[PDB]
């Protein structure tokens, strides 16, 4: 909350800076944050990381 | 910097011997993964739009 409060910033984002992992499996009906992050889009292959 | 990709991903590029069988010194055409990881490289660092 206090990162979203001064840097305006996402709540899995703020979370991930705050310590936490990067949530590869979100809610699911939308795209996560690891894909929001590194497949956004996938260059021509499948990611695998 | 100006193409924002890497010196040896440039020095592969003019490396490229475009013969094409020969009427000049020779065909330097990478083979097909090398093309693909070649691309990659030198596409990787674009914006998202």
């Amino acid at each position: 909350l206090f990162y979203s409060h001064r840097y305006a910033l996402s709540f899995d984002d703020a979370q991930v800076l705050n310590g936490s992992v990067i949530n590869q499996y979100a809610d699911d009906d939308s795209v996560s944050h690891f894909n929001r992050l590194f497949n956004t889009p996938p260059l021509k292959g499948k990611i695998f990381e | 910097s100006a193409l924002h990709t890497m010196p040896s991903v440039i020095r592969t590029l003019v490396n490229i011997r475009y013969v094409t069988a020969l009427n000049k010194a020779e065909s330097n055409l990478p083979s097909w993964d090398e093309w693909q990881t070649l691309a990659e490289n030198m596409e990787a660092g674009l914006s998202t739009q």
